[PDB]
């Protein structure tokens, strides 16, 4: 995707 | 009604929160004294009668969920640098 490329849960 | 006071930190499920437009970060955020950004989760916008993107300046919400996140690319929808940690908060209308 683009979204899960941009940020993740940590 | 007496317990209707706005939380300002350490947000918990059930807190009343003031959700405000943050033009600089292109998103709604929770008013807070934390140095950390608390963004409104994209899934919460419709039921708060908010729109993606003259947007409404503020709504009052009730916290449903909180999630801790980190930006993994320099270009992202939150306009924060690579590596920035922030929260995403799900909320529903206080009314």
């Amino acid at each position: 995707s683009g979204t899960s490329s941009e940020f993740e849960v940590v | 009604r007496h317990s209707e006071k706005i939380a300002i930190r350490d947000f918990q499920v059930g807190d009343l929160v003031l959700i405000i437009l943050d033009e600089r970060h292109d998103n709604y955020v929770l008013f807070t004294v934390s140095p950390t950004l608390y963004f409104l989760h994209s899934e919460s916008l419709p039921a708060l009668d908010l729109k993606p993107g003259s947007r409404r300046p503020w709504v009052l919400g009730k916290v449903m969920e909180k999630e801790y996140c980190q930006a993994k690319k320099a270009q992202n929808r939150f306009k924060v640098p690579l590596g920035t940690k922030f929260y995403r908060v799900k909320a529903v209308s206080w009314n």
